[PDB]
């Protein structure tokens, strides 16, 4: 996953986490320009292995971290069916569920009984018993790191997202923070580019300087 | 657990979601640990992990590893299997010598009991009536041996006079092999109770770690003999695979027909209760 | 339900 | 409008009987318990309410019979 | 043997031709098996073969298993040819109640004194005197109870006056985690030397399982207060890393300047050597 | 990229080149076995980051190198592009073409004009040049390296397959050649799995005991 | 059969089965090179027991066992041929083929003219009957160990191919596979040569040094 634009001699790889940090106030404005833009503007340039441009709806931005909403109908979706196939691996507790509402079927098919109009059911599944549930992700209380946290674990989720870019992110986090939060990302393998107009001292980075020079820092 | 699981076939074990994984190039089952009673190592070319260790140590499982000839070489005992252990050690220093050897010298009558019982059952009418004559004539202290004498008469007469049980014999094998297999779960069960092993009921000289479990296997030795007695014309193999038979077959406790790991964990239970309580009551198990 | 599970040679 | 007649219905026939709809609550109980562990076990975290019997009874689907072989019947 | 081989680190163990073969990811060693004496696995990712554990058998060497938390958990019992461990547990039990209150109060002594010493270097010398005078009171049997008095004197003088041990905070929670890493490195070194843990060198209270070693951890807890009022001020979290950080911290012995796991091991080998020979000598450990 | 089979713990990553041993000649016949039949069978299962299970029309494998043949429409094709994608790159090299081209259509144009019939044509482009002029890969004098790093070249080119994977190949090529396969690859940013019986010395790999434990192995 | 090539100081016998193992991985990618270049390059030779140069026609090398396919166009061929062979060997069952066959054609040709629409038709044939049933070898193979005898069934069966190799093909099988192999090649008497890059203990082989002198073993 590289992306290129013009300021740069070659194109940069992209691996796990990646910390790029922009010493001029107006290439790095200008480059976040062109991500928003990305689909208008032919300057900043996203390909993969196979040189093929990502488009901008696999293109995943994110600035505001408290303002973006987390909860959508596809990551509640595939979230209920992750939990489904959580209890599914489990043998024993998947048999005790299914006597439980066996239990409950057998009520409501007696009270069903009772009437006088005939009635007619099918089933109590597993998956309406979560979507009955509620199951959704708490962002109300969670602070900015457990907030971003969350972030890198449902950007699994979200299935047509190629490569997720945080503006001015780390910021917020402390030294500790980060490191948990790259460390994490060489778990997850997800493909996270951080945008900074400060580099951060203690973490790998690439650094562009005022000449236009980008050089690799350990610190 | 109610399961006794033997493997004798090279593969891996892991644990993964409280389930025993058994995993090998030809196939791969689970066994959920709740029903598994007993683990049995027979050969050196299986694998585990030590979490299935920890595991099974939780869930206070007995894990026993044999040899390349399949006898048992060592088996794993947990240091804590529950925290009255540590009140139980108090209670074992303070245990009196009357209290030992009465309910020794109870259990050793017991034992003779079962094997003039073992004579009646198999028609001896003067061997039994003379293992009784030894089990009415059973003292304190055991100044005239009639344990020994019981032992001796009770293979002589069983095996024949030139039967001896310092011979290399596959007879005396197996009767080895039982006697290290319930001197396991009787290891296992003094393990649950948590009192010392190596302190014996009987005497204060001989150190050894597995003298109070012998002392309590001592009634159930009978069990092993009889078949011992009916498979000794067939080879060591199936006298090992009738030796196995002896899990899955129950037996009739006083109270009601129960399973042999049952009936050990009863009886220990009884006779830890019986040393704390000063000899309330004995238990008493009869064939 | 069984007592004792052989996983190897059944003998 | 008939459905919500007819749920309103069941509810009301299980809110007649005490003991009844107590067990009712005794299992949805457990099952939340149970999905409520499951929950805590992944590593993401997980907000939810409370299940209600009228959810039960949408989620069972529960509808007059649609099966009519004539105009007849 | 001599050398004790303990696995902090994921690895596979396998025998090859008289040699154990130890392999990790970083490297792999092979370890002669007559140089090796006692065997101890710290984690749950380690993986052994039965193979191996059959020659363990025939070369005596104990194997110690432990569960994440690195509390020993099971050891491996041979059945015959026993270690030397389980004969050293008799002199344990056999402890005279002299020693035992000999050894308790040079413990007491010991951390009374590193309690004042350490608020003498947080330069509080009126709390520091008082528990000096405390520790220069300390008398056998305990009639005074200077040790809990001087608790007060300790955690006050740190955490102030509206701090105690009985209030839920993340610094008594932070208290009982670096007590609970020491008693795991204690009790670790205490299954070493093979004698049981619930025997405890305080007489009064069995109650703990641990009470051997968390009798023998009590010297080197100061240290453990010292980070928790400097990182007082962060998240439980923060003083668990900080906490963490004492393993690869090095402090100074006695004799020289060691890592914790080598103080912490000559100190229990010190203790039960002194023990076994009635007083020989005292570890003395100040901070 | 994560591979997974009943016989490991846990899915294992494959990232840049990853050169799998597996010392049971049992597991590693049946693993080939479950690579060929691949989408017959549910025992071998590989999915990406997203955890979607890829294809075998995904899945790319290798076993016979000099049989396999390079040369498809797809990617002569795809390479024809790319030659004229670095003619268009230099604007001196792709006005002297043109130029050139201008010449010859001059003369076939005098000389339709010179015919009775009226003759009516379009334009002589670069693609038509190269196709004309039938660019292809040349595998018949190259060696098996050659063949392999040719490969690993047009793996880029290949669009749909998502993995390439090798079975015992490592064999043919010396240590030092093994080195510069790897080096490549990790350039080449392509995801490439090698299954070999032995162990090979000097590369980190993956071994597979016949005890089943998988170990990382540096040498 | 003989093999030879210029690191040999004298050319080899082939015969039944053999196991031909190169110390070199240099000799050993350059000879797989001239296995499959052997119609370009002139270096690696071939002699039977005519002492006679063979074409790569003849020369049957099949390196992936499970990537063969035992179906292919020249072999339904031959096998259509064969069976139209064996079934015109028999005067009396092929008549009553085309007895049916007329009977056939005789009742669609009713249904043909029973339609609106002029229909026009020629014949059938025993060959358009057995490509219409899809006569063909069975593509049913468990594991490589049944695949590579599929490869042997068929390779016995064709004529023209007078030597079968395999290039690193006994990694796959087990030693006893590989004796279940050697003895189903004694039996088929057909003449299998394997290239292995490492020598295998148990069987006999042919190993050839880094010195590039050549030992028997076992
Ligand atoms: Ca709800
Ligand atoms: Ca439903
Ligand atoms: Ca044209
Ligand atoms: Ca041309």
């Amino acid at each position: 996953m590289k992306i290129n634009f013009s300021l740069l001699d070659e194109p940069m790889e992209v691996n796990l986490g990646t910390v790029l940090v922009i010493e001029d106030v107006s290439v790095f404005a200008q480059l976040v320009k062109e991500f928003y833009q990305y689909d208008e503007q032919s300057n900043l340039t996203i390909f993969d292995s196979k040189i093929r441009s990502i488009r901008s709806s696999e293109l995943l931005l994110i600035t505001d971290i408290l303002g973006y909403d987390i909860n959508t109908s596809q990551v509640l979706k595939l979230l209920h069916t992750d939990i489904v196939s959580q209890l599914n691996d489990k043998p024993e507790v998947r048999s005790e569920i299914d006597s439980l509402v066996s239990l409950i079927t057998d009520i409501i098919m007696a009270e069903c009984i009772e009437n006088e109009l005939d009635i007619e059911y099918d089933e109590i599944t597993l998956l309406e018993l979560i979507k009955a549930l509620g199951v959704r992700i708490e962002t109300k209380s969670c602070t900015v790191f457990e907030k971003i946290f969350e972030i890198l674990q449902i950007f699994k989720y979200l299935v047509k997202k190629r490569i997720l870019v945080f503006v001015n992110s780390l910021s917020y986090f402390s030294k500790d923070e980060i490191y948990q939060i790259l460390e994490y990302t060489k778990l997850s393998q997800a493909d996270v580019l951080f945008l900074e107009p400060r580099q951060i001292e203690g973490i790998q980075q690439f650094i562009l300087d005022k000449d236009y020079i980008l050089m690799p820092y350990n610190n | 657990g109610w399961r006794t699981v033997v493997v004798n076939i090279h593969s891996k074990l892991s644990y993964k979601n409280n389930h025993l994984i058994f995993r090998n190039s030809y196939k791969t089952e689970m066994i959920h640990l709740s029903e598994i009673d007993i683990l049995l190592l027979e050969t050196t070319d299986i694998v585990l992990t030590t979490m299935l260790v920890k595991r099974l140590v939780d869930e206070n499982i007995l894990v026993i590893f044999c040899d390349d000839k399949r006898l048992p070489t060592a088996f794993l005992t947990p240091y804590y299997a529950r925290h009255d252990s540590s009140l139980q050690i108090a209670r074992q220093i303070a245990w009196k010598e009357n209290v030992k050897c009465e309910v020794w010298t109870a259990i050793i009558a017991q034992k003779i009991l079962n094997q003039s019982y073992y004579l009646g059952e198999c028609s001896f009418f003067e061997k039994s009536q003379s293992i009784m004559e030894l089990y009415h004539g059973l003292e304190r202290f055991d100044p005239s041996n009639r344990e020994g004498h019981s032992a001796r008469i009770y293979f002589n007469t069983l095996f024949g006079n030139d039967f001896t049980r310092e011979s290399d014999n596959d007879i005396n094998a197996a009767l080895d092999y039982g006697y290290t297999l319930l001197l396991s779960m009787f290891a296992r069960e003094v393990v649950v109770c948590g009192c010392m092993t190596q302190i014996g009921l009987k005497h204060a000289n001989q150190f050894n770690q597995f003298n109070l479990a012998s002392d309590i296997m001592e009634p159930f030795r009978p069990i092993i003999d009889r078949i011992v007695y009916q498979n000794r014309h067939n080879n060591f193999v199936k006298i090992k695979k009738e030796l196995f038979s002896i899990f899955s077959e129950t037996y009739l406790y006083n109270g009601k027909e129960m399973y042999l790991s049952n009936i050990v964990s009863d009886y220990t239970k009884k006779v830890i209760k019986a040393l704390n309580q000063l000899g309330e009551e004995i238990p008493e198990f009869r064939i | 339900e069984e007592r004792l599970v052989f996983l190897g040679d059944n003998y």
